RNA sequence: CCCCGUGGAGCUUUACUGCAGCCUGGUGUUGGCUCUUGGUCGCGCCGGCGCGGCUGGGGGCCUAACCCUCGGAUGGGGGGACAGCGCUUGGCGGGCAGUUUGACUGGGGCGGUCGCCUCCUAAAAGGUAACGGAGGCGCCCAAAGGUCCCCUCAGGCGGGACGGAAAUCCGCCGGAGAGCGCAAGGGUAGAAGGGGGCCUGACUGCGAGGCCUGCAAGCCGAGCAGGGGCGAAAGCCGGGCCUAGUGAACCGGUGGU
RNA sequence: GUAAGAGGAGGUAUAGGGAGCGACGCUUGCCCGGUGCCGGAAGGUCAAGGGGAGGGGUGCAAGCCCCGAACCGAAGCCCCGG
RNA sequence: GGCGUGCCUAUUGAAGCAUGAGCCGGCGACUCACGGUCGUGGGCGAGCUUAAGCCGUUGAGGCGGAGGCGUAGGGAAACCGAG
RNA sequence: AGCCAUGGGGGAAUCUGGGCGGACCACCGCCUAAGGCUAAGUACUCCGGGUGACCGAUAGCGCACCAGUACCGUGAGGGAAA
RNA sequence: AACCUGGGGAACUGAAACAUCUCAGUACCCAGAGGAGAGGAAAGAGAAAUCGACUCCCUGAGUAGCGGCGAGCGAAAGGGGA
């Protein structure tokens, strides 16, 4: 019956405007430690195929985990992510055009 | 008439008594002047807030001529 | 059918990850004038809720 | 009267309160910026 | 009847907000000739004269739009680029429409009150009601702030040119009955009070841990890093002895990354 | 009545609408500060619109586009009087 | 002979001179749809699951992964990522 | 505050044309307004049929029965029992 | 009977008052179509040097966004189908 909690204040920029939402991609973060889990050659092909891809449009493997030596075709790489996978393996970055 | 009124209660007073354990920065006491005075290891704000800056033990100490002190002995 | 999302409290509240709601702290924009420098410090930062945490998120649910 | 004072050749302000009649009309105490430290800031 | 419900309806107006209606500028329907003032582009002539398109305005005449009318007239008469009508401007606008018109309250109305601080009520923790008793706040200050050093009252009695209940000065007694910007209270001279010297920590980035608390909010804060002030230094400074001096969110203003 | 139109009236200020008072007799005083209505070619304010000094966006550029001062702009309200 | 103030409602309080009910029979009031949250029975597990629809059947199922939830968070965002 | 549509005013060009890609400008790309027609997949159920962890005469349609009837109301309309 | 298309178009109610807003382009009045009706071969979509009429279902998604940023309201591209 009285100013609701609503006093609470709306920090969240970019909140909305007319057109609406902008196309940008959408990283994925993939964890190394999944991606040990099976062995070959990692592609963004494989991880959506079966995995935690979903269609979502960039792949970028990161964090935890330890690399199995393999080939890492990837959107992005973590700098730590660089490390494990350098440490025994290859480091495909992605596309371009 | 014109009198119902009143300013809602401070709540003030000791908040902590000897024997008690401390934590470092608990309010010791809350009070309106200095109806208790600092000592060791017990700083004091703006509104005469005493307030531990060790942590150990609250012991209180009167002495008439000096007031009423309260600190807190330190141990581990 | 289909709860909607309440606009007005996504638009000003973020669910934490594991299932705490934070906001930003009230009372910084207009009252402001000159308080004193931790005022205005201590209000910069954000908080987490209580029992009304859990009114607040029976909203954002599909979110 | 509500104050606000500007930093020298930059652009920084902070919360103050000047008198309106009573004896005051500038503003030159020295203050401490973000951007590298103390310089002295006029009312403006 | 009476009260209550964030019920209804009829009615009122200088309640709010529309609407019809009426007034009004621009423009379309909308045309001709002429006189007069301002402008405008080119030229003949020393800011002005002569010519044309375009004109803005003002006065006049016209006829063929448009309107009225006359023995059914492809016409005559009257009016006439006005009126009417379309779009658009602003205004008057209970004729009409939709609604608003607080709560507490020893029934309601009238009166009074509505948030913040101090004291009492309050029953020796905290808390605690009444249209109980009694007062304040909606500010003030670049010195009334920081720090260094220095000084200590009010009053009573005695004594002193103006003055003596009380100006100012010397003396003796004088632990706080003064002062602490302002209410009250707690506190305080072993300063928080009075006075100088240097200065602007009425800094930024934070915040261990607590008081208080239904939520939100309010409150205290050591210590850390940066750069700085006062002091030989240990050290103090993140505004004023402290408790009031205020306003969630929304919408919008100005300056920056 | 949206309109066409109709009532007014197939009437014409000795008529038609509105308002108050209310046969007839004797009478109907003072106050225009406020409100209303009436009058007032000046002046103050005022919308669209006309105007365009000056300013901005972009482009290699000619341009395109936007912002905008003075000044001309009704009724209304202010003002003046009944 | 002993004892003994109807039922319901509403209430601080009802046998109440508070409400409702002449009596009987029948009718009569917490449901469903979608979404949500907790619990619980069970299937599978870093995976789990299908929607329209198509094929079959005529009280038969199967197919269909598009899509959803989950495997990473933090920040307004750019971005970064076990931070 | 674009795109689409259009009541009012101004008012073009025919591919060196013209519209769009969220003000505007340049760049890149998209599409060709101001004429018309076009089956299927889709909606519904007065009508026929089939089926029901649908009702069984206070139910089920208002009507299992000569019911939109009797009766009621100026009328629109209301509307049983059995 | 209902379904459909166009022209016109409410209020209760919600917002715990109410005026924007909501109810809702719903109710309903009207004109027209037919076993359907509408729509329909890009002056489209919108970021992929991609798609390729129209309708219908699943999804996208209670997302994007709109909003006295209240109450609420709520797309499209794309993907799976007829
Ligand atoms: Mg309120
Ligand atoms: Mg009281
Ligand atoms: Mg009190
Ligand atoms: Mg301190
Ligand atoms: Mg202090
Ligand atoms: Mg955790
Ligand atoms: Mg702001
Ligand atoms: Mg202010
Ligand atoms: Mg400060
Ligand atoms: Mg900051
Ligand atoms: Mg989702
Ligand atoms: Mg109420
Ligand atoms: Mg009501
Ligand atoms: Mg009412
Ligand atoms: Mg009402
Ligand atoms: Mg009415
Ligand atoms: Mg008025
Ligand atoms: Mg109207
Ligand atoms: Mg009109
Ligand atoms: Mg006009
Ligand atoms: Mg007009
Ligand atoms: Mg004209
Ligand atoms: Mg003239
Ligand atoms: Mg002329
Ligand atoms: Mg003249
Ligand atoms: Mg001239
Ligand atoms: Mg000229
Ligand atoms: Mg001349
Ligand atoms: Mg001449
Ligand atoms: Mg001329
Ligand atoms: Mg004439
Ligand atoms: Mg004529
Ligand atoms: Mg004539
Ligand atoms: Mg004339
Ligand atoms: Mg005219
Ligand atoms: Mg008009
Ligand atoms: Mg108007
Ligand atoms: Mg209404
Ligand atoms: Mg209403
Ligand atoms: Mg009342
Ligand atoms: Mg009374
Ligand atoms: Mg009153
Ligand atoms: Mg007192
Ligand atoms: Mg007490
Ligand atoms: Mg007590
Ligand atoms: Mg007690
Ligand atoms: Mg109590
Ligand atoms: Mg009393
Ligand atoms: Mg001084
Ligand atoms: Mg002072
Ligand atoms: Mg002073
Ligand atoms: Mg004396
Ligand atoms: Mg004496
Ligand atoms: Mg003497
Ligand atoms: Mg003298
Ligand atoms: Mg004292
Ligand atoms: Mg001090
Ligand atoms: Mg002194
Ligand atoms: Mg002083
Ligand atoms: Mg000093
Ligand atoms: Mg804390
Ligand atoms: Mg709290
Ligand atoms: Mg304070
Ligand atoms: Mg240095
Ligand atoms: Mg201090
Ligand atoms: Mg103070
Ligand atoms: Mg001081
Ligand atoms: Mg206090
Ligand atoms: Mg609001
Ligand atoms: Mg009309
Ligand atoms: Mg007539
Ligand atoms: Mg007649
Ligand atoms: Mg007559
Ligand atoms: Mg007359
Ligand atoms: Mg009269
Ligand atoms: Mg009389
Ligand atoms: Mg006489
Ligand atoms: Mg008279
Ligand atoms: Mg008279
Ligand atoms: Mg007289
Ligand atoms: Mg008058
Ligand atoms: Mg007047
Ligand atoms: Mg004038
Ligand atoms: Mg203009
Ligand atoms: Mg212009
Ligand atoms: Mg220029
Ligand atoms: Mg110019
Ligand atoms: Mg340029
Ligand atoms: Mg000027
Ligand atoms: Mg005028
Ligand atoms: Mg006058
Ligand atoms: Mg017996
Ligand atoms: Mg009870
Ligand atoms: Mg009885
Ligand atoms: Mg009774
Ligand atoms: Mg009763
Ligand atoms: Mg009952
Ligand atoms: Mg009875
Ligand atoms: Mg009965
Ligand atoms: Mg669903
Ligand atoms: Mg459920
Ligand atoms: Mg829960
Ligand atoms: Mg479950
Ligand atoms: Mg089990
Ligand atoms: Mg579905
Ligand atoms: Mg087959
Ligand atoms: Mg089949
Ligand atoms: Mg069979
Ligand atoms: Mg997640
Ligand atoms: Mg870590
Ligand atoms: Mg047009
Ligand atoms: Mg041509
Ligand atoms: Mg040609
Ligand atoms: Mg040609
Ligand atoms: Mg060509
Ligand atoms: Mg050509
Ligand atoms: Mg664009
Ligand atoms: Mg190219
Ligand atoms: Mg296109
Ligand atoms: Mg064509
Ligand atoms: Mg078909
Ligand atoms: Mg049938
Ligand atoms: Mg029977
Ligand atoms: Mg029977
Ligand atoms: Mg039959
Ligand atoms: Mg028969
Ligand atoms: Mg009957
Ligand atoms: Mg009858
Ligand atoms: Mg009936
Ligand atoms: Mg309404
Ligand atoms: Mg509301
Ligand atoms: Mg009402
Ligand atoms: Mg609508
Ligand atoms: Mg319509
Ligand atoms: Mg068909
Ligand atoms: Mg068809
Ligand atoms: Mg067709
Ligand atoms: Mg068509
Ligand atoms: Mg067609
Ligand atoms: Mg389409
Ligand atoms: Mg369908
Ligand atoms: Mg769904
Ligand atoms: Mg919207
Ligand atoms: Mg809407
Ligand atoms: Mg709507
Ligand atoms: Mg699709
Ligand atoms: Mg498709």
């Amino acid at each position: 019956g009285r100013s609701t909690t609503l006093m609470r204040l709306p920090k969240r920029g970019m909140q909305g405007q007319v057109p609406g939402e902008i196309k940008r991609p959408r990283y994925q973060g993939v964890n190394l430690k999944d991606l040990a889990r099976f062995e070959g050659e990692v592609t963004p092909e494989l991880l959506v195929r079966a995995g935690l891809l979903k269609k979502g449009y960039r792949l970028k493997i990161l964090g935890e985990g330890e690399a199995k030596p393999l080939k890492v075709v990837a959107h992005a790489f973590s700098k730590s992510a660089l490390e494990k996978l350098k440490a025994a393996g290859g480091e495909p970055v992605l596309l371009e055009a | 008439t014109k009198n119902g009124r009143d300013s809602q209660a401070k709540r003030l007073g000791v908040k902590r008594y000897e024997g008690q354990v401390v934590r470092a920065g608990n309010i010791l006491v809350r009070q309106r002047g200095t109806r208790f005075k600092p000592g060791k290891n017990v700083g004091m704000g703006r509104d005469f807030t005493l307030f531990a800056l060790v942590d150990g033990v609250v012991e209180f100490q009167d002495r008439g001529r000096l007031g009423r002190y309260v600190h807190v002995r330190p141990l581990a | 059918p289909k709860m909607k999302t309440h606009k007005g409290a996504k638009k000003r509240v973020k669910i934490t990850a594991s299932g705490k709601v934070v906001a930003m702290k009230t009372g910084k924009r207009h009252l402001n004038w000159q308080k004193s420098g931790k005022e205005i410090r201590q209000k910069g930062r954000k908080f987490v809720l209580a029992k009304p945490e859990a009114e607040r998120i029976k909203l954002l649910l599909p979110y | 009267l509500l104050l606000e004072c500007t930093e020298c050749k930059r652009r920084n302000y902070a919360t103050e309160k000047n008198k309106r009649n009573t004896p005051n009309k500038l503003e030159l105490r020295k203050y401490c910026p973000w951007c590298r430290k103390h310089t002295v800031h006029r009312e403006v």
